[PDB]
């Protein structure tokens, strides 16, 4: 019962504690309410080594983004007055572009960032491919979002760690199903030594 | 000051050792008006936040030393809806950073380090003064915005920093608190709740 | 007696990764799989690290069923469910056999080992009230145990520090720490004052 946890980052620095969503519809904003099972307020998260750009970008996070669990799908609605970029391997693989594809969500818009059935079907056909193929599906249970600034293909910020303010989502549901398969996939092919 | 429900926790404490947060944030329930942050080692939360039981790979010879002297440390008490008091139960001094204390000294915001003496019981935060000072900033912005201060600048008003043993400031080898061998940053929840309210009244209208 | 008999922290080299895990049941396994909501399983497989390199990503593939920790009576055992050995450094155990406190014991796959003993510790805590605050404060290291997955460290290996290994954890025995606390809050204070500038 949490359907997803969310971790906030500032560049490549993990900032703040992990937020656990207990409500089917919440919001990740740049405000300071410390106790909202429906509001992951980033404004109250400190970072002793925070630079000007980060601080500046935090100011435009505003009402941020609204994530919400309709049936077996997750949606992200940009409440902020600035765009929010989403990198959902589950969402991209739907339109087809190289999983590492970042999709811009202009203010007032909203995108379907994840679909269970889709994932479950991708987990099923993976069992035949092998341990390795299944172990990598954890990436499919993750979604990365940047606030105000974009990244990836031709925003000269090629990696998330370059953005000032981004967040990572872990879908517990899918992770649990993956785990049940994983504990049955046997052992890896490629081996390893204790000294190397 | 406000009418909405009181916070689950009346503050959050994050221990540090230089520019690195050691251990996980300590949340004090509003039902625990007084909390103790000592250098002892009882893991059980409750009313005691034992810094002596926190591990750190980066920890040095100089910090293991200072940590040894935290002792009974200090205490943080919540009196009126959001007013915090400090009582140094340590054999060693403690250095506090407070706006309420800066103002009281006729000093500018952040232009002073307050050293508390063992056994001392001083007030370090006034919710009302904080609340006021927030709208104080929100007002000038609504103005400097139409005439033409962010969340990280004003959230400071709801924060308290305290260094154990060593002191920083303009009279010590250490310039900033990120240089002390061991300290903590306290976030007052009520002050933050009022801030969440004020933030909604700063007509975004800032422009990009 | 504490709600959680211990807390486990996961690390990748010299970096903390994931949240701190608190064990409530007398049994828990630290594996490399992905279940996020099991009070008996601390799954490291779901934990992400943006600064993760190749070697860590490879070692995480061999954690497998990981290690199983037991709290039987007043002792703690570590069992290697992983098809790769695990390496433990428990002062409490090391002393019991007379090995430099920083000894790293190798637990082959399928093997187990008594990693900690309460009565032993309690005794050490007692005959220390005779050495002063300093001596007692340092008994906190006795309450912490470090394990490394797949790769060994310390003597016998090239990796001399646990922070050099790809995947390792650090346990804190709450019970022992609690008993220690009671004796610390009474040991007075250190003699060598500490300057406010040095």
């Amino acid at each position: 019962a949490f359907w997803c946890s969310i971790a906030y980052y500032e560049l490549n620095q993990r900032v703040g504690e992990t937020f656990h969503a207990s409500q089917p519809s919440l919001t990740v904003d740049g405000f300071t309410d410390p106790s909202n099972s429906e509001r992951f307020c980033l404004g109250l998260l400190s970072n002793v080594n925070r630079n000007a750009t980060v601080e500046m970008t935090r100011r435009h996070i505003g009402r941020g983004v609204r994530l919400y669990y309709i049936g077996g799908e997750v949606f992200a609605e940009c409440l902020s007055d600035s765009a929010i970029f989403v990198q959902s391997p589950n969402c991209n693989q739907r339109y087809g572009w190289h999983p590492a594809t970042v999709c811009k969500i202009p203010p007032g818009c909203n995108l379907k960032i994840f679909n269970n059935q889709e994932f479950a079907a991708l987990l099923a056909q993976s069992v035949n491919q092998g341990f390795e193929a299944v172990y990598q599906l954890t990436r499919m249970c993750t979604i990365r979002m940047s606030f105000v600034k974009g990244w990836g293909a031709e925003y000269r910020r090629q990696t998330v760690t370059s953005t000032p303010c981004w967040i990572e989502l872990h879908l517990n549901g899918p992770l649990q199903w993956l785990d049940k398969v994983l504990t049955q996939m046997g052992s890896p092919s490629v081996r390893c030594s204790s000294m190397s | 000051i406000s009418n909405h429900p009181a916070p689950e926790y009346w503050c959050s404490i994050a221990y540090f050792e230089m520019d690195v947060q050691v251990g996980e944030t300590f949340k004090v329930p509003s039902s625990c008006p007084i909390v103790t942050v000592d250098g002892y080692v009882d893991p059980s939360g409750g009313d005691r936040f034992c810094l002596g039981q926190l591990s750190n790979v980066h920890r040095t010879e100089a910090i293991e030393r200072a940590r040894l002297h935290i002792g009974k440390g200090v205490q943080l008490e919540c009196k009126g809806e959001g007013d915090v008091w400090v009582r140094c139960l340590s054999d060693h001094a403690v250095f506090v950073q407070s706006y309420y204390l800066d103002r009281e000294a006729g000093r500018a915001p952040g232009d002073a380090v307050h050293k508390i003496y063992p056994s001392a019981y001083i007030k370090v935060f006034d919710l009302r003064q904080c609340h006021r000072q927030m709208q104080q900033q929100a007002a000038t912005a609504q103005a400097a915005a139409a005439a033409q201060i962010g969340v990280d600048d004003l959230r400071r008003l709801c924060i308290l920093r305290m260094s154990f043993v060593k002191g920083w400031g303009p009279d010590y080898p250490r310039q900033s608190i990120k240089e002390t061998p061991c300290w903590i940053e306290i976030h007052l929840h009520r002050a933050l709740q009022l801030l969440d309210e004020v933030l909604h009244t700063m007509p975004i209208a800032d422009p990009q």
